[PDB]
């Protein structure tokens, strides 16, 4: 009972004494259908056990492109027509939903305050480190005596082996924009949602610690009670002391920007052995697009920054971060001299241009400026924007401004040389100011609009003319007919 | 009210001990109460054969002519079964019980005469009295349910871990099914050699290895169930896990003084009776019969702690209306538990 | 057991959708909220269909031709969460109801064919979007289209993806509910039909018609057929499920 824990009512102490018993016999089919069959049916909210979290968390791990054999010599009938890891990740999935909407106008409270007891014993489990205890007396469970699963060893077991919660990210992170089929797919159903499952978990223990730690303390010392956060030993399994330039090339790994890290790439090994070979009796059959790989692994890319820029904002503006040792400076102007860094520009609006636009707040309107600033370092600054982002008249006198200092117009007379890189970069310091008028135009729900739009113009028509004069049998990057359509 | 199938009467003629004997007996937990070499073995082993056990079906008598009384010329044996609810087959035939006579006589065939409900024989055929033996689901054939002094005593005495696993198996007609379906070693690859389509038969039986193995997962789940269910009458925890590997029994317990969860052959000799005797419940949970008997729990269970085995027994066999216990046992013992709660009929 | 009527029996067009899909991954930071000249390549939803890997003619599965049996036919598919995002462009809410009826019947048909349902990611985010668009009712009585009484191994799939429709559907079927589902056991029990019988115990557990707990005399009528031993192996699964729904409060 130190904090969150959740006492057991004897209506569910049966469903936890049974899914375990269920559980240890080998028989997870029906540990799984337990679940299902009573999921969106009552306002009884079967919650799962916090030992059988962590046997999701191993059946999750274990697909049938590696593993074939091992899933029908455990259940050769196949009654669901779904594998054990489908369904696993089916179910964290949809306990996971319910966890973050708390609605109690359906469900009784005291259920949704055990499975958040579930969820926060099982992702207080995983501590990272760097190179069973039961809490409860009712029942005697699993997990005392069992150590793997199906020959996975276990998830708790193995992200607390030293330098291995660090692997496992590159791991998912490397082959994430990957061609051959067995190594795309060892992070695109094993290890692209279980981390976008344990980030959405470390993100809202943190949300809970806040609060339940210190009502009225020192501000001096309310910095001290973000060094053992959760968040605090999340990003504490990042082995350097160069976050200026360590952070900002963990999260873009497989990326080609201009890669300039001399020192050599992180040496990337598979969790769990196997896991980089297709089995002989499964062949794949869902055809993905390069652009869809670099769609779905630039979304997690930036769900692990957004969870960066969400323990450094509770920071106070007096002190700084002790256990991390890192600045809200040192990684805005370190994700802006990568992103803005970017020869796949398909990438880049894959970035910046996010089907989160709320939520993703706060720090994408800090890195698309940042990076605005970054490219005008060479095209030729004060950036003010997001400062302006609520007013939009100063706002406006900003751009018009910026756009009459010959920004974002093309450089002098060197046209044919270097074109294939000054396209690219001027073309790459538009998507940015796209991003924050996008957002501008989502945060204010005149006259002076016109005249960014006529300056606009000018600006644009100067880009055609100077590339009609390039002798180029194409046209240039224009911007306009964007912001006429969402300006309208 | 609780389902037919129950016995009404029990009535002797000329048995090992009882001249002429008449009980009555209830829909529920049914003790009944004597003392050392009282014929209490005589009503059971009366009870067992005269539904299905043979002449040498109890290790204690040679044949079907030992059973009577020396002096005596012949023996008879008559029992009731009550018809009322879900399992009255063809009530109008007999009316609302069932009686069988089994007389057995000094020289001669023994005759298994079925009567109805006014004493008139119906029927003489054994395959009548057998199928009806098992239709009210009786598990006449088992030599578990209706466990003697010494069968029981097999059970609830020094056990190791690979022994609990081989009388929990045999019990629960789970090796059975691992001996009638594993000389397949011969007869899948040894009756195939005979050019080196007739591989139907083998088609089958891969389709038969399925249905033993999602009976021994549902039937040593229920098993395990009603164990931590059991344990909880001490203030007690743990479980019981199968091995099969080792095809061990290997029970986990867990006291209140204690943090981490022991092995059972780690504790004084209560803690090791009670799990015994809460093992030997959970045996019959699987298998939906009708009528268990016993006899003679206090082989090494002091009376101290067979009170509380007395106890965990009423609360978990009194509550079943679909099982009338006939547990036999010599003290009375009708002054601890809530044996004045409906659903008990201790008899003398 | 291995054929699950597999909508999309043909090849995909990967080609021609990766094109697709290029020009409409930037239709999402210009609109959101206003209803399109992404997609010409596909001017009525046949061609569309057409062009995700469905033959012509494609909505209704009749059995006459074991229609629901057809075997693997290892053809590579689109993902589904960008096969859904195509085709919802084809709505047109206020028009003609044969339009929306084909666009509510090719959704469904998409929904529960193994190609699909095997491969749809745990988000599961756009169906519901989908659903909403329609009333259960409308959902249940124009439903997918298999037929009612023997088909009982797609409306378990049905009720896999979208579980809110266990108590919706059962009503429809079963139009007293009580006595017509174990009338409707017997038939399924002196038919030896112990595979379809599987799915109707998992289909129908957990309504207001047959709840979970100790308490239905299923069990006792799959406990007189067991004697075989070597019988079925659809019959020793459907008495552990049965004894698994009944300690379950």
């Amino acid at each position: 009972g130190a904090h969150y824990f959740v006492e057991l009512t004897e209506k569910h102490l049966l469903a936890f004494e049974m899914l375990n018993s269920m559980c240890l016999l080998e028989n997870y089919d029906h540990v799984l259908l337990f679940l299902e069959c009573q999921f969106g049916k009552s306002h009884n909210l079967a919650v799962i056990p916090f030992d059988i979290i962590l046997v999701l968390f191993t059946l999750s791990t274990l697909s049938e492109y590696y593993k074939e054999p091992i899933l029908r010599a455990n259940d050769p009938y196949n009654t669901s027509r779904e594998t054990l890891s489908r369904r696993a990740l089916k179910l964290l999935q949809k306990y996971l939903a319910i966890l973050k909407e708390f609605d109690s106008e359906q469900y009784n409270l005291y259920d949704l305050e055990l499975l958040r007891c579930q969820f926060f014993l099982a992702i207080d489990t995983l501590t990272p480190k760097k190179q069973f205890k039961n809490p409860y007396r009712s029942y005697i469970s699993c997990l005392e005596q069992r150590n793997t699963i199906l020959g996975n060893r276990l998830l708790n077991l193995k992200l607390n082996e030293p330098g291995e919660f660090i692997n496992m990210i590159l791991w998912t992170l490397s082959n994430s924009l990957q061609e051959s089929t067995p190594l795309f797919l060892s992070s695109h159903e094993i290890w692209m949602p279980l981390l976008e499952i344990l980030i959405d978990l470390f993100s809202c223990r943190q949300d809970y610690f806040i609060q339940h730690e210190a009502q009225n303390v020192s501000k001096s010392l309310f910095v001290q009670r973000l060094s053992e956060s959760p968040l605090a030993v999340f990003f504490e399994s990042l082995n350097t002391r160069n976050f200026a330039n360590r952070f900002s090339e963990y999260v873009f790994l497989n990326c080609d920007y201009k890669l300039p890290s001399d020192n050599y790439a992180t040496p990337v090994h598979p969790v769990y052995n196997g896991e980089n070979t297709i089995v002989d009796t499964y062949i794949p059959t869902i055809k993905c697009s390069p652009l869809y790989k670099s769609q779905k692994s630039l979304a997690l890319r930036r769900k692990l920054i957004g969870s960066c820029f969400k323990l450094l904002l509770r920071v106070p503006d007096g002190h700084r971060l002790i256990t991390p040792r890192i600045v809200a400076d040192d990684v805005i102007q370190g994700i802006s001299r990568t992103l803005a860094s970017f020869n796949d520009i398909l990438q880049f609006k894959k970035f910046f241009m996010t089907e989160n636009l709320s939520q993703e707040s706060y720090f994408i309107p800090l890195l698309a400026e940042g990076t605005l600033s970054e490219i005008l370092k060479d095209t030729q600054v004060i950036l003010t924007l997001v400062e302006n982002l609520s007013d939009g008249v100063s706002f406006c006198n900003e751009v018009i401004g910026l756009v009459k200092s010959k920004c974002f117009a093309f450089t002098e007379q060197c046209s044919q040389a270097s074109y294939e890189e000054a396209v690219l970069n001027i073309e790459k310091c538009d998507v940015c100011l796209l991003v924050l008028l996008r957002y501008l135009l989502h945060l204010i729900g005149a006259k002076e609009q016109l005249e960014m739009l006529h300056a606009i113009e000018k600006n644009d028509s100067g880009r055609r003319q100077w590339a009609k004069a390039l002798n180029l049998g194409n046209d240039p990057p224009l911007l306009y007919p964007i912001v006429s359509q969402m300006f309208g | 009210e609780s389902p037919s199938g129950y016995i009404k009467k029990v009535i002797l003629r000329n048995f090992m001990c009882h001249e002429h004997f008449e009980l009555e007996l209830g829909s529920r937990l049914n003790f009944i109460v004597g003392n050392n070499g009282s014929g209490k073995s005589a009503i059971l082993t009366a009870i067992t054969i005269g539904l299905g056990a043979k002449a040498s079906e109890t290790n204690r008598g040679s044949s079907l002519k030992d059973l009577i009384r020396e002096g005596c010329y012949s023996a008879k044996i008559i029992l009731h079964l009550d018809n009322s609810k879900y399992g009255a087959y063809q009530q109008g035939i007999f009316g609302n019980e069932i009686i069988v006579e089994r007389i057995i006589k000094r020289d001669g065939p023994a005759s298994f005469s079925l009567r109805s409900e006014n004493g008139k024989e119906i029927s003489n055929k054994k395959k009548d009295i057998q199928t009806v033996v098992d239709y009210f689901s009786v598990p006449v054939s088992n030599p578990m349910c209706f466990l003697s002094q010494d069968a029981a005593r097999s059970f609830l005495t020094a056990s190791t871990s690979q022994d609990k696993y081989s009388h929990f198996m045999k019990g629960t007609l789970l090796q059975e099914i691992t001996e009638n379906l594993l000389y397949a070693s011969a007869i899948h690859d040894s009756a195939q050699e005979n050019m080196a389509a007739l591989n139907r038969l083998h088609n089958s039986l891969k389709a038969r290895d399925q249905n033993y193995k999602n009976a021994e997962k549902g039937t040593c789940f229920d098993a395990d169930m009603d164990f931590r269910a059991s344990l909880k009458v001490r203030k007690f925890s743990g479980n019981l896990s199968f091995i099969k590997d080792t095809k061990s029994l290997e029970i986990y317990i867990l006291t209140t003084n204690d943090e981490k969860a022991r092995n059972v052959d780690t504790l004084s000799g209560g803690e090791k009776s009670f799990s015994q005797m809460a093992l030997l419940l959970a045996t019959w949970k699987p298998m939906r019969s009708r009528i268990i008997a016993l006899d003679q729990f206090d082989v090494f269970m002091d009376q101290v702690n067979r009170k509380i085995g007395t106890t965990l027994i009423v609360k978990k066999l009194k509550d079943i209306a679909r099982t009338q216990t006939i547990i036999i046992t010599p003290q009375d013992i009708g002054k601890i538990a809530d044996i004045d709660s409906s659903g008990v009929s201790i008899h003398r | 057991k291995y054929k699950d009527w597999h909508f999309i029996s043909k090849n995909c067009h990967y080609e021609q959708l990766m094109d697709l899909e290029m020009k409409d991954t930037a239709y999402s930071f210009l609109f959101g909220s206003s209803r399109e000249f992404v997609h010409l390549k596909c001017p009525s939803i046949t061609n569309l269909l057409v062009l995700f890997g469905v033959n012509q003619e494609k909505l209704k599965i009749n059995y006459e031709k074991k229609e629901n049996s057809r075997y693997d036919n290892l053809c590579t598919i689109f993902p589904v969460n960008k096969m859904l995002k195509f085709l919802m462009y084809f709505y047109s809410d206020d028009d003609n109801d044969d339009v929306r009826e084909f666009f509510l019947k090719a959704f469904i048909c998409l929904i529960l064919d193994r190609k699909v349902f095997n491969a749809m990611e745990s988000d599961h985010r756009l169906c519901f979007k989908v659903l909403e668009l329609f009333n259960e009712a409308h959902f249940i009585n124009s439903y997918f289209e298999i037929v009612d009484k023997n088909d009982f191994f797609l409306h378990y799939r049905l009720l896999q993806i979208f579980p809110h429709l266990q108590s919706a559907l059962l009503r429809r079927r079963f139009s007293t509910i009580q006595q017509n589902i174990i009338k409707e056991f017997n038939e399924f029990f002196d038919c030896k039909n112990y595979k379809n019988l599987l799915y109707f115990i998992l289909t129908m557990y957990g309504s207001k018609f047959i709840p979970f707990g100790p308490k239905e005399y299923f069990k006792d009528c799959i406990l007189d057929i067991s004697n075989e031993t070597t019988n079925d192996v659809e019959i020793s699964i459907l008495k552990g499920i049965l004894n698994l729904f009944s300690k379950i409060r």
